[PDB]
RNA sequence: GUUACAGACUUAAGCAGUGGAGCAUGUUAUUUAAUUCGAUAAUCCACGACUAACCUUACCAUAUUUUGAAUAUUAUAAUAAUUAUAAUUAUUAUAUUACAGGCGUUACAUUGUUGUCUUUAGUUCGUGCUGCAAAGUUUUAGAUUAAGUUCAUAAACGAACAAAACUCCAUAUAUAUAAUUUUAAUUAUAUAUAAUUUUAUAUUAUUUAAUAUAAAGAAAGGAAUUAAGACAAAUCAUAAUGAUCCUUAUAAUAUGGGUAAUAGACGUGCUAUAAUAAAAUGAUAAUAAAAUUAUAUAAAAUAUAUUUAAUUAUAUUUAAUUAA
């Protein structure tokens, strides 16, 4: 032989989605579906429509775009990576929400952190795996 | 050029009883002796 | 041992159906990215989009 | 005694254990100022019985010593034994370092059980000067075991209002302080790094602040009220600063949505 | 008399003829640096008359080579090498690797990160 | 059975801290080493030293580490197509001293020194207050 | 649990008691360990360090960092024997090991522990006389590898002979040792 | 569940010179003095007793331990009955020139080099095989001729014949079992209270724990190589390795403890050094590596 | 110009390029007083060099030095001195000798460390056994892995350096710390756990593996480590050392010169040849990580180039910071 996540005093779920290098902290709350990225309007922050679409996707896999107010706060990285981190956080704060439907949430992959990052400069190649010219004759 | 070391040897004005041996110096001396023996030492310096 | 509300269940059932929605369009993407060059994806997507607009 | 070795005569009437190492004290503390004595040798003769070494052999070690030991050996050499087969009980040098760390930890635990509580006592009730009545805070630089030149730097940070200048004088001080005064924080901060000892640098800042106070509290030459306060430095500084002035909307704050307290 | 114009102690540790030359310049410039600064301020302050200034610019040109730091090159204190000389350890592309890998340099090993 | 007279168990227990009545700082202790071990350890003895010294100390706030790096060739001659990177992380720990008195804080610094560790460096900026002219 | 001085005087050292008075004076009634996590500052064991243990604690009168004595009033005269011998009994004997022509002595011992042949016979009543000591070699791809074939006849000049061969790539004598082995192993009575 | 501070080595130990100085440029100067100091100390390992013998005191590389409070430069020393007692000999006198000799001694003059408290602390050893560096040293100095040509069979054998082929697997298993038993005992005592330190882990004291927890101690496998001009008849090289035992700790293979790397390039248990000495044939380098579990 | 496998940027794709131009380079050929020296297939050619005005520097011209950079000896005289100008020791000062020195030659005399086959999976050791022996077996009939990985069978039984694993960065969570003014709590670390993923069904096969499906989780990478041997590969210019060659010159110094010279040739880059692309401009300053700063960074402004202003480049004065 031989912790449970809950809403805050103001009844909202906050999650820190992480990608590239961003720590997109996101306050998701039950009020009618409006967005505020980093203290300004969504179309003003993310100019590329794809980033916006990506952000929406966690709310789009559920039928809850329009249901949840979202207050995102990003830092670090570039715009697409920031948008992706925001999207992720929505999936991490959705952890507190739809408990059973969270199975689908982790499925679509919205709760899978993207290790996809920047490789280091190999101490010999021009960049990482970009070998400089090799001669012969 | 921070000046403040005890160049190996240094050791013979303070600690007197102890008969120390500088190994590298001894080796050099032995080599010199060998050179002298086999005719391959070194011509004298013109004392000009 | 906490439970899923009907509100929640409704959807689990409700959503259960509708497939997970498409995050991308294939033809478009292959093509939008077969135009892209130096990680110049936005300039690339603009192109297809506008052409398709006309 | 500690200096008893210097008196080999006083080594008389000492237990074999005693003179024993005191002989050594002499040999350990007079590398070349060692002076031979009959009483010193007589002490060795008394320690001869115990240790079972002939009075002659010990006297020979007192004189010939190493040569005398070789004479007792009869020229006998130490058959090379250095390379001894694994026999356990040996303390590996790495393991010895681990023991040293353990002993160091014991010493630290000893300090925690003695130098911390026993050496210290009830904390002294601080005076605690009120900042409104006692501003003009001073910052001093010091490095332990380091001669870092920054140690000579002295920093004086005091809010212009804390000094107590009045409107006209308050504005003039800020105009005189210029970059040193940060309007966003309303604090006037300056540093001294021009003299060897920091003490001189501290006096320098005191004089500079006193000078500024005197000039600011006297608009006979110029009130400087017409002069607009320069904040360009703080504007650039604020650009460097990265803060979040946006908070979750209060209308978006919904307590009814938040779950109520759940009793256990 | 002394090989160098002015008598100098010998650099502790590894000694090299090139190191001796550099060390000689270091010792001389260290003391002359104050004079170097004084006279250069002289020559460069327009607020002065041309002659006083010129007299000075000239003396400088006359000042011996050892009275310069541009002439002092960073040289490995252990191997007497003036190429690829990191100044954090005052060593060189090899003695560093060697000392760092051997552990002679405390807190200096390999960037496995 | 023989218990653990406070001081005894105190070592086993976590360092006891104190209150900051007026939130008035006096000095800081940015211990720095290339090794985490002695740092956190020495730090505990400091945090402890203070409790008995009655000097409300804060936590060894872990300030960021410094990743100094240097790449060199790994050969004696030519053969540069292959190279190695070296690094020297400098760890840092902060033990701000809060409400206290102008003298006592000398001991913490003085005593903490007479029993220093190996590889740990201490810097103590003292923040004093007075009038607005002497 | 601050105890009473009398009982404290009955269980701990003496002139180290004032410290315990100052110990109970400051420390409070906190029972929450609230440790800083992996402090690793406190020792793995416990029993109060009131007593200095050799080896485990630093030598009482020895120059070491944290000597806390003075560079003068030390007490380490004579430096021949290890300053701190191991504690407890003394041996680190890995539990399972026993405190530990000569070429022939081993050749025999091994076979004694193995075949059962008596050691004495092999070391005193046999003579190994090498017959062929050549240097064969193999054409490994990793470079022509050499070796040392050796036929060393050992026998008691009474009525027992054995021809043993051998082979090594390191030393010829190493192969001869092996060959003594293969022969003492292959002794055969000669009518 | 945690590597006892005693078990894992300190990263400080990995660095030969242990010192940290906010005045970085200054610290460079500090270390510089250390190595040169090491050389001077080294040269002072020679001995004389009247054209009789030179008892080379073998010394480990200065483990300089600099820490504000004071300096604690330390090195392990090694050398070769009813006589050494009533008269101290060279080695003991060397201890004297270090710290025991009031002011005329070394540590004293040494202070004028580091502006702090210089305390030398040598450590004696009884097995030239205990310290990898020392091992190479003795082999590179005393032996010499005994191998200048071939490796005297018995000399080689004696070299291969030191530790009793300590079974690392068995040693690892016993050590691992001991750690589990100690943890289980503490766990049970804690549970007895979980349902004062006295009961917090009684039966665990300076006896069943302080030494059973020590890991590196048994020279499981040792390899010594004579590389360089060590052939009187062959000008060419003559690298001769003496691989013995194994070079892996099985404790890490199946236990919470995980192998750490000194200077993040060589495992802590693996210690190795080569003492380059010039033979009459030509300079050589004897690399000696010890697994030491 | 061999049957069959497998591996990787090896090839086929695909994208960006080199060869074509100008320039910057390193080199060959050549010149010169010298263009120091070394590498020259793959592993030389932005390579030793992480920076050549002088210095570095090694080279050439011109002058100049001879116990010189030491160590050890032989003597004379100035300097601190434990006492009290009464003994004395060292510093040396002048010299003498063996020498001190050499980037002089030999990497085909060596050390040390690298390169390539090489993330390749191989190479050995003790005992045992077969063959007279070289050798074979271990190091596997058969499957399987990325891997001499792993199972079974097996004259082999174990073991070793490797493989793998631990390791470092990085990722998920959790604890502790930060009085949230060093503020980045979306962080920084110290620690702990975590996965070399697992569970279940259905086809196949043969006692239980693969392919699909779902379901649980965050689950995903990079680095370091490149074995033995061989190429007598590279280094005697990182250092060090043998042997051999010079000591009034192949040793040391100052000034100037050279390494930057150019018919041609090569390699590597840079900048290029314009619209599925280039340039002004964007002050509620769209958005970063890593890194530096007591052999210092150098902010605001202030003056000019210039008329506004901004930008850009210099000059004046140094605020603050010696670093969350």
């Amino acid at each position: 032989y031989k912790k449970i996540k809950t809403l805050d005093e103001f009844g909202r779920s906050i999650a820190v989605g992480k990608r590239k290098s961003s720590t997109a902290k996101v306050f998701v709350v039950r009020g009618t579906g409006e967005i505020l990225v980093n203290g300004r309007q969504l179309n003003d922050y993310f100019l590329k429509m794809k980033d916006r679409e990506s952000i929406m996707y966690p709310l789009q896999v559920i039928e809850s775009v329009g249901k949840y107010n979202i207050f995102a706060t990003t830092s670090g990285g570039g715009p697409t990576g920031q948008a992706e981190s925001i999207m992720h956080a929505i999936a991490k704060a959705l952890v507190v929400f739809n408990p059973l439907l969270k199975s689908r949430l982790h499925k679509a992959g919205v709760l899978t952190r993207d290790y996809r990052h920047v490789e280091r400069k190999k101490p010999g190649k021009k960049k990482a795996r970009k070998m400089p010219t090799w001669v012969k004759r | 050029g921070n000046p403040d070391i005890l160049k190996f040897r240094h050791l013979k004005t303070l600690y007197p009883d102890i008969e120390f041996v500088d190994l590298e110096e001894q080796y050099r001396l032995s080599m010199v002796e060998a050179k002298k023996r086999r005719g391959k030492g070194a011509p004298k310096k013109m004392k000009k | 041992k906490i439970k899923p509300t009907a509100e929640q269940l409704a959807q689990w059932e409700a959503l259960k159906s509708v497939p997970i929605p498409p995050r991308k369009n294939a033809t478009l993407d292959h093509i939008t990215n077969m135009i892209m060059r130096h990680g110049k994806k936005e300039k690339a997507q603009t192109i297809l989009s506008r052409a398709l607009y006309l | 005694s500690a200096d008893l070795y210097m008196h080999p005569e006083k080594w008389k009437g000492l237990p074999p254990q005693r003179i024993l190492e005191l002989y050594w004290e002499r040999m350990a503390r007079l590398g070349s100022e060692y002076k031979p004595n009959k009483d010193e040798l007589n002490a060795l003769l008394t320690t001869s019985e115990y240790s079972n070494v002939p009075v002659n052999d010990i006297k020979k070690l007192y004189h010939r010593g190493e040569q005398g030991a070789i004479d007792i050996k009869g020229g006998n050499v130490n058959r090379d034994n250095s390379l001894r087969p694994f026999m356990f009980d040996e303390l590996p040098s790495q393991a010895q370092e681990l023991v040293a760390q353990h002993r160091e930890q014991r010493f630290y635990n000893r300090l925690a059980a003695y130098e911390l509580p026993l050496l210290a006592q009830y904390r002294q009730e601080y005076k605690r000067p009120s900042p409104e009545s006692h501003p003009v805070t001073y910052r001093y630089t010091s490095y332990v075991g380091e001669e870092h030149p920054n140690s000579r730097k002295v920093v004086l940070s005091v809010k212009t209002k804390e000094l107590g200048l009045e409107e006209k004088s308050l504005h003039k001080f800020r105009i005189l302080a210029r970059s040193r005064y940060d309007h966003t924080t309303d604090i006037f901060k300056m540093s001294s790094d021009k003299f060897e000892h920091a003490s001189q640098n501290a006096r320098y800042l005191h004089d500079i602040l006193q000078r500024l106070l005197a000039e600011s509290k006297d608009l006979t030459e110029d009130d400087f009220s017409d002069v607009p306060l320069d904040t360009r430095h703080t504007i650039a500084k604020s650009l460097r600063k990265k803060k979040r002035d946006y908070e979750f909307p209060e209308h978006w704050k919904r307590p009814e949505d938040a779950p109520k307290k759940k009793f256990d | 008399n002394f090989r160098f114009p002015i008598k100098t102690k010998l650099p502790p540790g590894f000694i090299n003829a090139r190191i001796l030359r550099d060390n000689f310049k270091r010792q001389q410039f260290k003391e002359n640096e104050i004079l170097v600064k004084s006279l250069k301020f002289i020559a460069r302050n327009m607020n002065l008359p041309t002659k006083l200034r010129l007299e000075a610019q000239l003396k400088l040109n006359a000042l011996p080579n050892y009275m310069r730091s541009t002439q002092i090159k960073n040289r490995c204190v252990d191997s007497g090498h003036a190429r690829f000389v990191l100044s954090d350890f005052r060593l060189c592309r090899y003695q560093f690797r060697e000392n760092a890998l051997k552990g002679n340099l405390p807190g200096v090993k390999k960037g496995i990160w | 059975t023989r218990p653990y007279p406070v001081n005894v168990e105190a070592v086993y227990y976590a360092p006891l801290k104190l209150p900051i009545k007026y939130g008035d700082l006096v000095a800081d202790i940015q211990l720095r080493s290339y090794d985490n071990e002695n740092l956190d350890f020495y730090s505990d003895f400091i945090l402890r030293t203070g409790y008995y010294l009655g000097i409300p100390l804060t936590g060894p706030k872990p300030l960021p580490t410094r990743r100094e790096r240097w790449t060199v060739i790994k050969s004696p001659f030519v053969h540069a197509k292959s190279k190695e990177n070296f690094e020297r992380h400098t760890h840092k720990r902060l033990i701000r001293a809060w409400d206290t008195n102008p003298e006592v804080l000398q001991m913490l610094i003085a005593y903490i020194t007479k029993h220093s560790m190996a590889g740990v460096g201490m810097k103590c900026n003292f923040f004093q207050r007075s009038e607005i002219s002497l | 649990q601050h105890y009473d001085e009398s009982l404290l005087s009955r269980y701990y050292p003496e002139s180290l008691l004032k410290s315990i008075k100052l110990a109970q004076q400051t420390i409070p009634e906190d029972t929450k360990f609230r440790v800083s996590r992996n402090v690793e500052f406190a020792p793995p064991y416990l029993d109060d360090f009131t007593k200095i243990h050799p080896f485990w604690d630093y030598k009482p009168g020895m120059p070491h960092l944290h000597a806390q004595e003075e560079n003068n009033n030390f007490s380490i005269f004579r430096w021949d024997q290890v300053q701190q011998p191991l504690p407890g009994e003394g041996n680190i004997l890995p539990p399972g090991v026993s405190l530990p022509k000569s070429k022939s002595a081993d050749v025999a011992a091994g076979l004694h522990k193995q075949t059962g042949v008596d050691p004495d016979y092999i070391t005193r009543k046999l003579t190994m006389k090498p017959l062929v000591m050549k240097r064969v070699s193999n054409q490994t791809g990793k470079g022509k590898i050499a070796s040392f074939y050796a036929l060393v006849v050992v026998g008691d000049k009474n009525g027992m002979v054995g021809l043993g061969e051998g082979k090594s790539r390191e030393e010829m004598s190493k192969a001869i040792f092996k060959a003594h082995w293969d022969a003492v192993r292959n002794l055969k009575e000669i009518p | 569940n945690i590597n006892n501070k005693l078990q894992h080595l300190n990263n400080m130990n990995n660095w030969n010179t242990q010192i940290y100085n906010y005045n970085k440029n200054m610290e460079i100067m500090n270390t510089m003095n250390d190595k040169l100091i090491n050389k001077l100390l080294y040269k002072m390992m020679t001995l004389k007793l009247n054209n009789m013998n030179i008892n080379k005191i073998i010394m480990s590389k200065t483990i300089n331990q600099h820490s504000l409070n004071k300096l604690n430069i330390k090195f392990y020393y090694y050398n070769n009955n009813n006589n050494n007692n009533y008269y101290m000999n060279m080695m003991n006198k060397l201890m004297n020139i270090m710290n025991n000799n009031m002011n005329n001694n070394l540590c004293n003059i040494l202070s004028y080099y580091y502006k702090k408290k210089v305390t030398i602390e040598p450590i004696k050893l009884s097995y030239i095989y205990l310290n990898s560096d020392i091992f190479s040293k003795y082999i590179s100095l005393n032996d010499m001729d005994k191998y200048n040509n071939g490796i005297l069979t018995n000399y080689q054998r004696m070299l291969n014949n030191i530790m009793p082929k300590l079974n690392d697997h068995n040693i690892s298993m016993n050590y691992i079992n001991n750690i589990n038993n100690i943890n289980n005992n503490k766990y049970n005592n804690m549970i007895n209270l979980l349902n004062n330190i006295n009961n917090i882990y009684n039966n665990m004291t300076i006896d069943n724990i302080p030494m059973d927890i020590l890991m590196y101690k048994y020279l499981v496998g040792w390899s010594i190589k004579f590389k360089g001009r060590l052939s009187n008849n062959n000008g060419r090289t003559s690298t001769t390795n003496l691989l013995n035992g194994t070079f892996n700790n099985k404790k890490y293979l199946w236990s919470n403890i995980n192998n750490n790397y000194k200077l993040n390039y060589i495992p802590s248990n693996h210690n190795l050094y080569n003492n380059s000495n010039i033979n009459k044939n030509g300079k050589y380098n004897i690399k000696v590596k010890l697994n030491f579990i």
